[PDB]
């Protein structure tokens, strides 16, 4: 209540003449930004917002509703001055513009402004502009907590200062920390953002004297010895900078004391943790004392809805061919309708994101282990599907060049050819023309093929990449239901895709899996699905094995790159990411389960690019980033926990066996080694899906090799057909494996 | 007449803009020099909307414009940062030749600094690294070259030594930091000095750890 009577008087104080609508609306604003703003759950806020409104209208009849409380109620200072509320497009406007600022200056990974994003940017604005202001802010990982943080520090002129924990980070180092952030506040008069995680405050020591700098605004013992010497020497100069001569210590400490409360406030970035949340109110109360607290989750489906338009812009996504399906499954309401392609892809990928939280709760209530889904995972996901996508149109565009070059090739042979006749030889030139009139038609053929593809090539890239960025440490079934559920709604949305897409053979090549099949890894779906997350990953992959197998697998996968092994145990670790820094080779981890906080910033990828310089900020040194560096997380312990933080920043790749698992490897082994005619037509179809077309366009490809050389002595017989028929009866075979795919299907199912 | 007029005041504002550029760079103020550059902006826009559309007014608004902009550079630049070696670099780059001792703000503000931004600000980040390394370096000599040893009576016989933890935790720490030294871009300047200074912390480290232990085999024999 005192702090909602401080905020009226501050908001009123500029102001002389306003109407009573003008400040019920100060009123409805502040009461939002003190009750409202703390609130976990949806059913609380609109609770809190209707009775705002109802106490606002019971006690104040006869006022225009409207105007006195509107419902995007938004007030800010940026746009004019005195603090008067603002519309909120022009507000996203000048957000923007800063924005673009700012990703001048620093930060420049794209940032998307949504509602969400655009309230909590004056939130913590508010918060800051504010003498001991200090701010708690309570999400899931990746959220757009410390971002935000950042991004308002900055616009006000804040400067960012986070500590660098790790592990045997003694509380020494702390207070060195702490006693140069309590000098650069206040005797420098520059301000100070302090942004902490909680990978730094699970240890007890550090909280206690976070709670005295919290409340007292300064903390004793900090500062003694000559230690204290020199921070009154130079409070001595800071007081002279301000035309403030004084002498006695008490008071210049006082001074610097003021100047501590005036010049620093401490942002704690937390994870959502009930339990954790109750722990930490144990040990210090002052976090909701005086640290006010700011709740956002999971980002709602406007804004995952709008994050997905906006990162697929360069994509093309537009089908002009695209018939809208009656009965769309719809997750977003305000999608436009009749929607078009991008509109449609992009809900389809909320739908991915939606359906996995809804898996995740149903795995979670049978009893199983869940792990946290956080929106790095969908920014992750649409990242692997614009890869994806620009990979797979590449190849497919590379491939119709190719094709079109063999047919003006063929072109030019057969007037050559035709030019020869012209002047037994002449039945072999009429049958040379025949063979090369058909296989051109089968090229033709080819080209229709080919647009099919492309046609496909959008919804297999969007299941591809939800598979690889998502699933990964669910077992094979509910791999499986995930897949089955996507292709479903894909279905339902009339996205062209594939009925019977092959995870394995659409994400990798022949020569791919016989290099995993080299090394130690067995021929198992399972095993190739997690080879394949280990092949196309973004955050760096922790892998979980009982059986080590996959640790050995990429052992003598990445041999030729002097890969080096090194657990968080050993007290090396340290010293052997220096030097995976320093020359590039990848490095194994062990033993995840004791995590080291000194990797955040690796798997963060915090890479400053300046002047041909690429660095990584490993603690508080600044070391150059190899290009070609790879860090793998390994374990052994199946039934292990970790936290939100580690969750959101890599891709579990789970190798362990479960009554899916073992049921398809007994299931192979039995039908390869019972019926292998059964097993080869099944390898045949699972080959179906490229393998054979790859081996047609290599064999092309030496076709025109030795076509390309045809004056006279490619006549030797007049038939260098025997190339062109072996082409003829490779073709005809997986034509005939095409026409009769179905039937082969259905067999190797009875079987 | 108004073109006469106008020609006057712009001979006026250059006049002024050439006497403020006669600074040297090395009494140039950064702060006087942003509150003279405002104030030349507040004397243009004292001049009638009439004198303010010709086309030299606006081009010596711009370029006063674009001076204040770069203020922020000039700020950075002038520092403790740039020395003598990040400067050889800027004009190495550039390819301007300048003389260090009569550098003025005219031969810099010629050369366009919001065009060369990135150079700038690349070699301002050079040194700042630069600066960061020679005062841990500074650091190091005067902890180590002021550092007493903590000597103690023993029964009226001698003097022993204390502080073995603290004095063990220094030097695994400064060996720490010397031996990371060796990494980052940076590290190929003094790096002659940081090798002496490791063998220094290497020599003092060997030599405690046998004068510890033969410390307390002493006061042990000696009981
Ligand atoms: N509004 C947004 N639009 C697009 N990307 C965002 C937005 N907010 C956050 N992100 C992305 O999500 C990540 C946020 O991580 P962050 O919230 O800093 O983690 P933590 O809260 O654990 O510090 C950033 O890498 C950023 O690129």
């Amino acid at each position: 209540m005192t702090r909602w009577v401080r905020g009226i008087f501050e908001a009123l104080r500029p102001l002389e003449t306003l109407p009573v609508e003008g400040l019920i609306r100060i009123w409805a604003h502040e009461a939002l930004r003190l009750f409202q703003d703390r609130l976990v759950e949806d059913e609380e806020r609109r609770w809190t917002d209707e009775n705002i409104d109802t106490v606002a209208l019971k006690h104040f009849p006869n006022i225009d509703r409207e105007k006195a409380m509107s419902r995007p109620i938004l007030y800010s200072n940026w746009l004019s001055k005195d603090y008067i509320p603002v519309d909120q497009e022009e507000l996203r406007d000048y957000v923007k513009a800063r924005l673009k600022v700012f990703y001048e200056e620093e930060l420049d990974v794209p940032l998307v402004l949504f509602n969400e994003v655009l309230d909590h940017v004056l939130r913590i604005d508010r918060i800051f502009r504010q003498p001991q202001g200090h701010l708690l802010l309570i999400g899931v990982s990746g959220a757009g907590k410390t971002t935000l943080s950042r991004f308002v520090a900055w616009m006000n002129g804040l400067s960012v200062y986070q500590i660098k924990v790790h592990r045997k980070y003694t509380g020494e180092d702390f207070d060195e920390d702490l006693r140069t952030v309590l000098r650069r506040s206040g005797c420098k008069n520059e301000k100070i953002a302090f942004i902490m995680d909680e990978s730094n405050v699970l240890d007890s020591g550090f909280l206690e004297r976070m709670n005295t700098l919290l409340a007292n605004g300064e903390v004793p013992g900090l500062f003694e010895g000559d230690e204290y010497a020199t921070l009154m020497t130079q409070c001595k100069e800071g007081a002279q900078k301000e035309g403030l001569m004084l002498d006695s210590h008490e008071e210049l400490y006082k001074w610097f004391t003021s100047q501590v409360i005036r010049n620093l406030h401490v942002v704690f970035t937390m994870n959502p943790s009930s339990e954790g949340l109750k722990d930490r109110a144990a040990t210090s109360p002052a976090l909701f004392n005086r640290c006010v607290l700011n709740w956002f989750g999971d980002w709602s489906t406007e804004a995952l809805y709008q994050v997905g338009k906006e990162f697929t812009s360069k994509m093309d996504l537009e089908k002009p061919n695209y018939i809208v399906p009656d009965y769309m499954p719809v997750v977003y309401d305000k999608l436009p309708q009749p929607p078009s392609h991008r509109e449609a892809i992009v809900n389809s990928c909320v739908f991915v994101h939606q359906t996995l939280h809804q898996a995740n709760a149903r795995l979670a209530k049978r009893g199983g282990r869940t792990m946290a889904i956080t929106p790095r995972h969908y920014l992750d996901f649409i990242n692997h599907y614009a890869n994806l996508f620009h990979e797979k149109r590449s190849e497919l565009e590379e491939q119709q060049m190719h094709l079109n070059v063999g047919l003006r090739k063929i072109k030019e042979t057969v007037d050559q050819v035709e030019e020869l006749r012209r002047d037994a030889k002449v039945n072999r030139s009429t049958a040379l023309l025949k063979s090369l009139s058909a296989e051109r038609e089968r090229w033709e053929k080819t080209s229709e093929t080919f647009k099919n593809q492309m046609s496909t090539i959008a919804g297999d890239c969007l299941l591809s990449a939800a598979f690889i960025a998502y699933a990964g440490y669910f077992d094979q079934q509910m791999r499986q239901n995930l897949f089955t559920t996507w292709s479903h709604h894909l279905q339902q949305a009339n996205i062209q895709f594939r009925t019977d897409i092959a995870r394995t053979e659409y994400l990798s090549n022949a020569d791919e899996r016989l290099r995993w099949q080299a090394s130690s890894l067995p021929a198992d779906d399972l095993c190739t699905e997690n080879a394949i997350m280990l092949k196309r990953f973004n955050r760096y992959p922790l892998i979980i094995d009982p059986s080590g197998q996959a640790t050995e697998f990429i052992m003598n996968e990445y041999k030729d790159r002097k890969i080096t092994r090194t657990s968080f145990l050993d007290d090396a670790f340290r010293k052997n990411l220096e030097s995976a820094l320093r020359f590039g080779n990848p490095l194994l981890v062990q033993d995840v389960e004791s995590y080291d906080p000194v990797l955040n910033p690796v798997l963060n990828r915090e890479v400053r690019r300046t002047g041909g310089r690429v660095l990584i900020t490993l603690g508080d040194q600044d070391i150059d980033l190899s290009p070609s560096f790879v860090i793998f997380l390994s374990t052994r312990d199946p039934t292990v926990e970790f936290p939100p933080d580690l969750c959101s920043r890599v891709t579990f790749v789970n190798f362990t066996v479960t009554r899916s698992s073992l049921q398809s490897q007994c299931l192979n082994e039995v039908l390869k080694a019972e019926r292998p005619d059964v097993d080869e037509k099944r390898s045949d179809l699972l080959k179906l899906q490229g393998e054979f077309q790859l081996r047609l366009r290599q064999l092309e490809k030496s076709l025109l090799q030795a076509l390309n050389e045809v004056k006279g002595r490619i006549l030797d017989d007049d038939t260098i057909i025997t190339t062109l028929e072996n082409l003829k009866r490779e073709a005809a075979e997986v034509t005939r494996k095409v026409e009769e795919t179905d039937i082969v299907m259905q067999e190797v199912e009875t079987v | 007449q108004d073109l006469k007029g106008v020609w006057s005041e712009l001979s006026k504002v250059w006049e002024q803009i050439d006497q403020m550029k006669e600074q040297p760079w090395v009494s140039v103020q950064p702060r006087k020099l942003r509150q003279n550059l405002d104030a030349l902006l507040n004397q243009l826009k004292s001049f009638p909307a009439r004198l303010r559309q010709y086309a030299s007014y606006e081009f010596v608004q711009r370029l006063l414009k674009g001076y204040m902009k770069i203020n922020m550079l000039v700020i950075e630049l002038k520092s403790e940062a740039l020395k003598d070696r990040h400067w050889k670099q800027l004009m190495k780059r550039l390819h301007v030749n300048w003389v260090v001792s009569e550098l003025t703000l005219g031969q810099i503000w010629d050369v366009d600094l919001q065009k060369n931004e990135a150079i700038v600000k690349d070699v301002l980040l050079v040194a700042q690294g630069e600066m960061a390394l020679e005062e841990f370096l500074k650091q190091i000599r005067e902890v180590w070259n002021t550092y007493e040893l903590d000597l103690v009576n023993y029964q009226n016989k001698c003097r022993l030594i204390r502080g073995w933890d603290d004095l063990f935790n220094k030097v695994k720490e400064h060996i720490n930091s010397v031996s990371a030294m060796k990494l980052s871009p940076y590290y190929k300047v003094f790096e002659e000095d940081a090798l002496s200074w490791e063998d220094k912390l290497n020599r003092i480290m060997a030599l405690f750890d046998v004068w510890i232990d033969v410390q307390r085999r002493w006061v042990y024999l000696e009981g």
